[PDB]
């Protein structure tokens, strides 16, 4: 409540939409740690801003976009995935030992899934209520 | 207004609402935390109804200051597959219980230390001070050590505290309200 | 003493002393608590009200 | 305007005679015993039950003679019937404490005499 | 700023020559207020414009909130501060901060479900 | 505090109750009519100890009922501002302590206990403690509290207590 109402009050008073997630720390007065925590969870209808990949992860996303053949690459890749099988978990895991410092294999998994479809809803598809529920 | 100083800081809003403020770790007390939480929060209940992962999750919460959802979604490799989102919330809850237990143990230790000083100035506390205060692994047996102390020294706490309040006034020459007979 | 005017009264007082010292010992409480955790029976009966 | 600290009470209550928790316990237990013997299908209220057991937790005296004695040995002094009851209920140990609880006692007695009274009452506790 | 004063209120003069005088309101006539000063030495009625008085309370008074965020709630004053009185709502049993200045869905007998 | 006082009550007795057992029936109607009741005037009437005298039954003209003005002595619990009374803590909460003095429920607000006391929301049960844990007060503990205010309700009285004076507190 405290941080949110403040953030909305600023954005309202300025009369402008968030063009990018970097706009949060640029326009508002929120600290780096809260930005770190929430930036992943804030959608924006700079194309990666409308997806689950976190700003720290953007370098990795750009790297995958270049290897898939970088706004010009991203936009085309976002229309349809050139090659789903192209990435190699062993290649990324081996380079991560010197560029990233960690076993981020699941993160690459999620980046791939995200580039496939931006902010795909994980809720189970809507189904008409069962006769027991109706009763 | 308290909302202004609370909104100004760099920590999550729910972290200021929490009764136990989030303080950094030392890797040794954090190892003891991971062990304690595993043995108490992931143990068989009475009615019919990984330590490395807990250590990393706690490190995120106390040192990196990451909230549970951030840890779940962006730090999966460190906690999965043995800890899930609800398990992270359970760990974040048990962090409060652990901190209170440790603080209680410390406060009672300082009370025992004062009791030793008081008895030296005037049974006694010889080995039970170190032995029992360090042994306590749960709040339930903490109460046992507190009530055991009160049985013998419960008669003298009021005397010691009223003497301390008088000592403070004499030193000057706070809520220095005396204490009841406690008979 | 006037608080315990006879050997019988003084001995009951001593028994109270020992009983407290035993009941407050953390070691006795720890083992008995463990005993209640492992071997504890629940008994229930309705009150004059609950019978109806 | 009512404040017990300065001994100011309503006219309707001033004429009342106070009772010690032990005294009330003896009365209320007599009442419950009479409830059992002359059995009739009649019921005891929650206020009575939660007053009987409460008085049982704070009944500083149990022997019927100890109540009459603490009352008589106290009324031999010049205390108000209010102080007569709260000093037998509270059983303050140090005179300084008795005056702290009942401020009316300040200047009423010397500390050593007051301590004598309190010591006597305390020896009567059962 | 039209005052919430009513006969029977305890007030303290906050402005003018008679500052810190305590008295009880007798009558309210627009923004003119007649009060009975609370001193063994002063028995006569005094009239003050409503801007010059402020309500005051002591711990343990029983009061009703008649304005603002909690209007209609009641409780005992547990602490008093120059800025505000904090009272314990009798029935909803919450602490509740208030300014000293402030102290049809169903019908009686209506049947309601509560749980299913 | 408990007091023994002479009180009076006027009971309306239905004509069907006339007859031999009449007066004993009055005695019995009186007990059930005042015992357990509570009034701001006298406090809680804990129990009727004796009936002084039953007045002459005045037959009310128009309705058959005869009203008996009966004088009796009862044990009554009257709290006062400034009282210092032993209370049993029944429930501890983030906002003060709920305690009971005989039949009278009483509350000690968080703002009326010494500055050192703080709430421990996870103890078994929750309790208040000082920064040194020297005094810890929870359920079933006995507290000497000083009454500072009271409110009178329909057949009930509720009091607000304090632990601010020099010799109040635990046991």
């Amino acid at each position: 409540p405290r941080k949110g109402t403040h953030l909305l009050k600023i954005l309202k008073q300025n009369n402008t939409r968030l063009e990018s997630r970097t706009q949060l720390v640029t326009m508002c007065h929120m600290g780096p740690k809260v930005f770190m925590n929430c930036a992943g969870f804030l959608k924006i209808d700079e194309v990666l801003d409308g997806s689950r990949v976190h700003p720290e992860t953007y370098e990795w996303a750009r790297k995958m976009a270049v290897d898939a053949l970088p706004a010009g690459a991203l936009e085309e890749i976002l229309e349809n995935p050139e090659r789903l099988k192209d990435l190699d978990l062993d290649a990324f895991a081996e380079e991560l030992e010197r560029q990233g410092y960690g076993d981020k294999h699941i993160t690459l998994y999620d980046i791939r899934a995200e580039l496939s479809c931006r902010y795909k809803d994980l809720r189970t598809a809507y189904r008409s209520p069962n006769t027991e529920e109706i009763f | 207004d308290q909302d202004n100083e609370i909104r100004a800081t760099d920590l999550p809003e729910r972290f200021q609402l929490r009764s136990i403020p989030v303080k950094g770790a030392e890797d040794d007390e954090l190892e003891e935390e991971a062990d304690w939480i595993y043995r108490n929060a992931f143990a068989t209940p009475t009615i019919s109804l990984t330590i490395q992962k807990i250590k990393e999750a706690l490190g995120f919460m106390r040192n990196q200051h990451f909230e549970v959802p951030f840890i779940a979604f962006y730090r999966k490799e460190y906690v999965e597959p043995e800890l899930h989102i609800n398990d992270l919330w359970r760990v974040w809850q048990w962090d409060e219980k652990w901190t209170q237990l440790r603080i209680r143990k410390e406060n009672l230790t300082r009370l025992f230390e004062k009791m030793q000083a008081y008895q030296y100035e005037q049974r006694a506390l010889d080995t039970t001070d170190m032995e029992r205060l360090k042994d306590v692994q749960s709040m339930d047996e903490l109460k046992d050590v507190y009530n055991h102390f009160l049985l013998y020294y419960g008669r003298d706490i009021p005397k010691m505290q009223n003497a301390a309040k008088a000592s403070r006034k004499k030193l000057k020459r706070g809520p220095e309200l005396k204490q009841a007979s406690r008979r | 003493c006037s608080q315990f005017p006879t050997p019988e009264a003084v001995l009951e007082g001593a028994r109270y002393m020992v009983a407290l010292q035993i009941a407050r010992e953390p070691l006795v409480r720890q083992v008995l608590r463990q005993t209640f955790q492992e071997r504890a029976k629940l008994n229930i009966t309705p009150t004059k009200k609950g019978r109806k | 305007e009512e404040d017990a600290s300065q001994l100011i009470f309503p006219k309707e209550f001033e004429t009342a005679e106070t009772l010690l928790n032990s005294e009330v316990h003896m009365l209320l237990e007599h009442r419950k015993q009479q409830n059992e013997s002359a059995e009739d299908e009649q019921e005891l209220s929650e206020v009575f039950m939660k007053t009987l057991n409460y008085t049982a937790r704070f009944s500083r005296f149990k022997n019927r003679e100890t109540i009459a004695s603490v009352r008589s040995l106290l009324l031999q002094k010049k205390l108000h019937k209010f102080e007569l009851a709260c000093l037998a209920n509270l059983c303050p140990e140090t005179a300084e404490e008795s005056k702290a609880l009942i401020p009316s006692l300040e200047g009423r007695f010397e500390d050593e005499e007051l301590q004598q009274i309190l010591d006597d009452i305390q020896t009567k506790r059962s | 700023r039209e005052h919430n004063f009513q006969p029977g209120d305890n007030v303290e003069v906050c402005e003018g020559e008679l500052i810190n005088l305590q008295g009880k309101i007798l009558s309210v006539d627009g923004n003119k207020i007649t009060i009975m000063p609370k001193h063994e030495d002063l028995k006569d009625m005094l009239e003050f414009p409503a801007q010059e008085l402020r309500k005051y309370f002591k711990m343990g008074d029983h009061v009703k909130v008649i304005a603002g965020r909690f209007e209609g709630d009641t409780g005992l004053i547990v602490r008093v501060e120059e800025n505000f009185v904090i009272l314990f709502s009798d029935l909803t049993m919450h602490e509740l901060k208030v300014l000293p200045r402030d102290l049809g869905q169903h019908e009686w007998g209506e049947l309601v479900q509560l749980d299913p | 505090m408990f007091y023994h006082i002479s009180l009076e009550h006027e009971i309306l007795l239905h004509p069907r109750y006339f007859g031999p057992n009449l007066l004993n029936t009055v005695k019995q109607k009186l007990f059930t009519e005042v015992e357990g009741t509570c009034t701001g005037k006298y406090g809680f009437v804990i129990a009727v100890t004796t009936i002084d005298n039953i007045g002459a039954g005045v037959i009310q003209p128009g309705r058959g009922f005869v009203l008996y003005p009966v004088k009796y002595k009862a044990i009554v619990f009257r709290p006062f501002k400034g009282e210092v009374v032993d209370a049993v803590v029944t429930q501890v909460n983030k906002v003060g302590l709920f305690t009971e003095i005989g039949p009278m429920s009483c509350f000690i607000s968080r703002h009326s206990i010494p500055s050192e006391m703080e709430f421990d929301p996870n103890s078994n049960p929750p309790c208040y403690k000082t920064m040194d844990e020297d005094i810890v007060i929870q359920q079933d503990d006995e507290i000497r509290l000083k009454i500072v205010g009271t409110r009178v309700d329909k057949n009930d009285i509720f009091a607000i207590g304090s632990l601010m004076d020099d010799y109040l507190g635990l046991v």
